[PDB]
């Protein structure tokens, strides 16, 4: 289950306005295989598993 | 296992002292080869419609029996050198060796 | 419920019906089949395997039972004579019948309903399946009690436990001797017998004596030997009137025929003086087992060959070529190669039509298709499997009759005189029996001798 | 265990007034291994599994 | 198992097409000999106080370590013809082949 | 339960403490032990057996993982470059470290508390157990990314999936080559290598490639090779001050040392330029594993040799003589016969004092006691078991690198150039590496060459039109 620290960098890509739309959908698909279906689900999972997520507003 | 004994146990337990279930009743068969199941571990070939075995359709057991095994019983060939007691000792012997349980009703 | 439903839901694996079936025109029907019990039920992780409910050893557990409660129930506990229990309602011209079992759904009662004769109780649950089998069960019951009686007379101090065990040990040895001296050479033939069963050295505790899963299917080669009738003969080896030739589909579970149509003697004579069916490539197995198996006691007639093939799939058995390779035999890839292997391109073409490659041929079907070794009744594949199994059962049996310390050298000299004809003489009203090897001898009067010509078992070295 | 038909003959031995004392103990012990601890347990098991036990009733 | 493929699966599934669990992850080890347990089927030797193995007391594994394995570590013999990388490749390779799970507390 | 309790209740099988133990004075204490998970839990019918959580094949599953979810978590999914994921907070003089794992109970955190460096995430869960191990994991991570990078440049149309698989297949082949060409001959020695690993013919689908239960214990022969220190060396192969020789009891789970005490290069140089411990009959295993195993992260120091022997009992393994017989080797009954077999009557006397018969000698103890085959580091018993295992892994592997159809004949000619020294040159700041066979070469400068002298892997035959 546990959110992994390197997966925090994926949250950045998904929020990068200039990140490619295909690139985001491949990450969205990756997180959907783990039961995380929005960016809000991803950020909340990272919070619960112990990561500082305060930089996401 | 007793270190000395005189008779066979009923279950077959302790016949082999180093591995005492070996040949004892209500144990798994030994496998001389790896098992071949549709799913790798459980489902028999012919379970799932359309699933081939090693690239080939699974043949209905009854079809194989119909085309290969069936013969006109008027053609029956008696064995000059074997009594019917020869088949019967086979079945009685088989019943000393293996019974494979199934679920009931 | 697998007996009535054609739905494929655990634990049911019913046999589907092909188009243009010669019996079952309705493709929505099926032949019933329950999958064998898994060793580890429910498991994701394990590779499914089946259970042996019996002792693998050649120990006459079909007489004595393979579990301790059944073993107690089979014994006569009303005295210290060390006896097996006998039928309390019926005898066979004065001699013991097997006791009756108490099954909640008794198939034997369904054969002749007016007769109300249930299935017999024995060491193994299938004792009633054909009366010829029942007769052999009964013979061994009698032999035990006869031996127990004789040993009591020889050793008056011996208690019931000692008598039972000593008799049991003898019966065990007799089953082993008959099997390995007389029976198996006629299955395997001389070459394979020498190859798979060389002369006994000694007990080897690193020989695994378990029954291999494949042997449960391979040893059903014997289905090819089955004749479509039960034959009964009078004391002159003539037909026992009025019903000398009962179709097999009318003897399955027909325990009443042992009790009421004159006991075991007519059946044993029939077994001795009738030939087995020959397995031929165009004549593999008879319609009494292929079309009408257990049709008296069930909604539909089963197909024993088809069951065998379904059962090998249930057990996850590899196909023909994998077993050929295991046995060190050529593995044919093409129809032409399979033709060479079978000496029979026509049969090869039929097998390839059904299976598509010789890799997929079910072990029973492939096994029994092969031409027979010289003086044997199996081909090389079945000879390997069967021979390998029986070697393990001998060499990995700490109580094998020849193993140092099981019997004295005098008891062994005595046991070497036993034979199945002798056992029949000693426990029936038959006074003329097969000569030679009983399993070859099949023709009255040519192959027959008077009982008095045969050497008895001398129990003098059991004195104490 | 279902009650077995031949075990009816044991009920006779236990009721035979002149049957040996050790012989009865043998059979008492046999039925105790099954969880049948009186003759009432024995005959009621025989009833339920199908056999007539009224033929013994004293 | 797909009839054609190009890469290994991650799990090892389908490497062997006739028996596709063989060498795949999360499956039972194969046994080359029958297992030897105190009770025949489950309990290790040394479990039950006083139960012998093949007619002899079971030795405390720590005692065997004490009496046979221990040595003054400062007298260590270096291997002239092997680097320490030779041990390290063994452990890395072992980690390609087998991990035997145990229950979590 | 089993970590802190000395009560013997399922699934715990603690090792009891003898009287007059040299370390554990308290006889009421114990060495912790959890029995391995049964294949069929709770069963009265089945004979208990254990599970392998990994692919038996030599497929670099310690890099890629043995389960699909782990395998995707180890990948860099932010682009189509086909890369493995790398640490996002730390580098090693510009190079990738392994990503950090998220464990509920992280042992690595307990080694240096101020440092707060958790265990690494890898294909296998044990990657942090020694930093030397970690270094090898890190090396192979880098080599994957290097190959994926080079193939991207060679085949720009290839997507992330294709790049990852092609790199993965190459890494797999490199592990197989180093294993069978370089490593196993120095384990078995030439006689046993010829006997158990004759020249590859072709893939055989009737060879069972499963790991045998016994191999899980037999292959722990390598515990006899362990040296009581981690050695770190600078770029002149001199001791890296301040701590060039760390006791092993201070490196177990010490992931911080890779991150904060100067990366993988000093550890790899140490591996290359230090000898292994020789297994001798009177010097079987060192006190850092026998007395202090994992003592930094646990209530008590474990005994790895004792664990091995307890583990063989847990797994129901037959004793020494049954395995000798299996292998077709004489079975000694008497102390004198065991003296002949061990070429060591004194060791034979010790073994018989403990076990009473050679039938009961635990397989590891018996295995590692045997004198070593000429030019090998195991005796005949272990060579049979290990040799048989690795033959099955080669011949029963459909994707073995030599098998027809796995690589082109050109890719095979290219892969035959690979070596572990080359891999080190390509993925570290090291410019001088072991010559020869890396596994024998152990002395700087005698056994060392410049990286420039070594042939690189030419990927030109992976070009796709
Ligand atoms: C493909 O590989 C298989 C398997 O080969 C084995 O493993 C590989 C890794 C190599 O090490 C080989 O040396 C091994 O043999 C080969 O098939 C095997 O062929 C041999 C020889 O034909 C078979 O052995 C025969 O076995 C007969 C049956 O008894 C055996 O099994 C029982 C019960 O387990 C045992 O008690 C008995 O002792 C035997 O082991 C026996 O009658 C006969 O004399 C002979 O020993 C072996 O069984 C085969 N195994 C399997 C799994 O099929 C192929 O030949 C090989 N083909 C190639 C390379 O083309
Ligand atoms: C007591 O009996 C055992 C078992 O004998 C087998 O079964 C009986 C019924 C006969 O058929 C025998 O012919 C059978 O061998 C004997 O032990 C076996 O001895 C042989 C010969 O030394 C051993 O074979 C060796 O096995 C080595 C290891 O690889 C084998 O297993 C792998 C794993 O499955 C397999 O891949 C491979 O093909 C081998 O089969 C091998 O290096 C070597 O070349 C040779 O094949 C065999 O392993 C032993 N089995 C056991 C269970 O220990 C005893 O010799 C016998 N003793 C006496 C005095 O009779
Ligand atoms: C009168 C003779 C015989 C039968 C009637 C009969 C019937 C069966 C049946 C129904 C099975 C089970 C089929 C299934 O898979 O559900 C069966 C299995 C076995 N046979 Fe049969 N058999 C008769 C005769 C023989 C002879 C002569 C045999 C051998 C020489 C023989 C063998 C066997 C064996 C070993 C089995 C499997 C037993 C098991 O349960 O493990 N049979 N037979
Ligand atoms: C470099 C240091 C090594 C260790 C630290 C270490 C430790 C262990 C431990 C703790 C186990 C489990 C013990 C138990 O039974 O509870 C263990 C098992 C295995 N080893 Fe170890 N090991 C180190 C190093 C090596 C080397 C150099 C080996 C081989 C060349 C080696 C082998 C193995 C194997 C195969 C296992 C079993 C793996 C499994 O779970 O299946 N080890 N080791
Ligand atoms: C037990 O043996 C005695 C003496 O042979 C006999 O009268 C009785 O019928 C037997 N009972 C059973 C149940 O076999
Ligand atoms: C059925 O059993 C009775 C015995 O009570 C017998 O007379 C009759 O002939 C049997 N019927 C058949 C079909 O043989
Ligand atoms: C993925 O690759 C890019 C480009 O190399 C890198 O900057 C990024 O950190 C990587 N993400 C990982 C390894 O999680
Ligand atoms: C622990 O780590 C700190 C910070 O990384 C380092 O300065 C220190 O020397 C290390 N040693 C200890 C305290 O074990
Ligand atoms: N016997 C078998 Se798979
Ligand atoms: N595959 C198997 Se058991
Ligand atoms: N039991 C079943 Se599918
Ligand atoms: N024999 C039988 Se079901
Ligand atoms: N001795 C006896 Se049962
Ligand atoms: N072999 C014999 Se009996
Ligand atoms: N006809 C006759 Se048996
Ligand atoms: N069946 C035939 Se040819
Ligand atoms: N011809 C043949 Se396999
Ligand atoms: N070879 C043959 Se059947
Ligand atoms: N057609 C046929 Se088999
Ligand atoms: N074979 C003959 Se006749
Ligand atoms: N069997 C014969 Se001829
Ligand atoms: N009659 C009887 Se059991
Ligand atoms: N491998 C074993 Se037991
Ligand atoms: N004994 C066993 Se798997
Ligand atoms: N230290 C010692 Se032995
Ligand atoms: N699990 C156990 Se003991
Ligand atoms: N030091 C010691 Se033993
Ligand atoms: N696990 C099993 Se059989
Ligand atoms: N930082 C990280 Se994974
Ligand atoms: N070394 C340390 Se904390
Ligand atoms: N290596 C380990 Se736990
Ligand atoms: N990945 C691929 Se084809
Ligand atoms: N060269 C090799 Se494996
Ligand atoms: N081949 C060798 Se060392
Ligand atoms: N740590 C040290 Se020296
Ligand atoms: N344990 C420590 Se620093
Ligand atoms: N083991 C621990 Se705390
Ligand atoms: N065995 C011996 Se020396
Ligand atoms: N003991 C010894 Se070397
Ligand atoms: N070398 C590297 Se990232
Ligand atoms: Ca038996
Ligand atoms: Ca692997």
């Amino acid at each position: 289950a546990n959110f992994l620290e390197h997966e925090l960098s994926y949250i950045d890509v998904l929020l990068d306005k200039n990140a490619d739309q295909a690139t985001k959908d491949n990450l969205r698909s990756y997180f959907a295989d783990k039961g995380l279906h929005s960016i809000k689900d991803i950020i909340n999972k990272a919070k619960q598993d112990g990561f500082d997520v305060s930089k996401y507003e | 296992c007793p270190e000395q004994d005189k008779y066979r146990t009923i279950t077959g337990m302790c016949n082999n002292r180093r591995s005492p279930t070996l040949g004892a009743s209500n144990r798994a068969f030994v496998r001389w080869l790896p098992a071949e199941y549709e799913d790798g571990f459980s489902l028999p070939y012919g379970w799932t419609p359309g699933v081939k075995r090693n690239g080939f359709p699974v043949a209905l057991a009854r079809a194989v029996s119909n085309e290969i095994v069936r013969f006109p019983t008027d053609q029956l060939t008696p064995d000059q050198e074997r009594s019917l007691m020869f088949m019967q000792w086979g079945q009685l012997l088989d019943h000393d060796l293996d019974f494979t349980p199934e679920p009931a009703a | 419920n697998c007996e009535t439903s054609c739905v494929q839901q655990p634990p049911c694996f019913p046999l589907k019906i092909p188009p243009n079936d010669p019996r079952i025109k309705n493709q929505a029907d099926c032949i019933p089949f329950f999958r064998s019990c898994p060793a580890c039920p429910g498991s994701n992780i394990t590779i499914r395997n089946q259970i042996n409910a019996l002792t693998s050893f050649v120990d006459a557990s079909m007489v004595y039972g393979s579990e301790e409660p059944l073993a107690r129930n089979l014994r006569n506990m009303s005295n210290q004579l060390g006896l097996l229990a006998v039928n309390q309602r019926f005898q066979d011209n004065g001699r013991a019948l097997l006791p009756f079992d108490n099954l909640h759904d008794d198939p034997c009662l369904l054969t002749n309903r007016s007769a109300r004769i249930p299935c017999f109780l024995a060491g193994d649950t299938r004792s009633s399946e054909m009366p010829e089998l029942t007769s052999m069960h009964t013979l061994l019951l009698r032999e035990h009690n006869r031996l127990a009686t004789e040993l009591k007379s020889l050793n008056p101090r011996w208690d019931g436990e000692r008598l039972y065990q000593e008799a049991r040990k003898i019966v065990g040895a007799m089953v082993q001797i008959i099997t390995y001296r007389d029976y198996l050479p006629l299955v395997l033939g001389p070459t394979a017998m020498r190859k798979y069963l060389p002369t006994y050295r000694s007990y080897n505790d690193s020989v695994d004596p378990r029954i291999a899963n494949v042997f449960t299917n391979a040893f059903r080669y014997g289905h090819t030997l089955i004749q479509p009738f039960m034959f009964r003969l009078d004391n002159r080896y003539q037909p026992m009137e009025p019903n000398p030739r009962v179709p097999l589909s009318r003897v399955f579970f027909a325990s009443w025929r042992v009790v009421l149509e004159g006991g075991i003697d007519p059946i044993l004579r029939g077994l001795m003086a009738t030939p087995a069916k020959l397995n031929r490539q165009n004549q593999i197995a008879v319609d009494e087992i292929r079309e009408r198996l257990f049709e008296q006691v069930m909604r539909i007639g089963l197909d024993l060959p088809a069951l065998n093939m379904q059962r090998s799939r249930d057990h996850g058995l590899p196909g023909y070529n994998a077993w050929r390779r295991f046995c060190g035999l050529p593995q044919p890839e093409t129809v032409g190669q399979l033709g060479t292997v079978l000496r029979n391109l026509k049969l090869a073409r039929k097998l390839m039509e059904q299976y598509g490659t010789p890799n997929n041929i079910d072990i029973w079907m492939g096994g029994v298709s092969e031409p027979l070794k010289r003086k044997g009744r199996v081909g090389p594949l079945l000879a390997c499997i069967i021979g390998t199994q029986f070697r393990k059962l001998r060499d990995g049996d700490r109580f094998w009759w020849e193993n140092e310390g099981v019997f004295s050298m005098q008891q062994r000299q005595a046991l070497a005189q036993i034979s199945l004809p002798r056992i029949i003489c000693d426990n029936t009203g038959i006074t003329t029996v097969s000569k030679n090897n009983i399993f070859m001898s099949n023709s009255y009067p040519r192959d027959f001798v008077n009982c008095s010509t045969l050497p008895a078992l001398n129990l003098a070295s059991w004195r104490e």
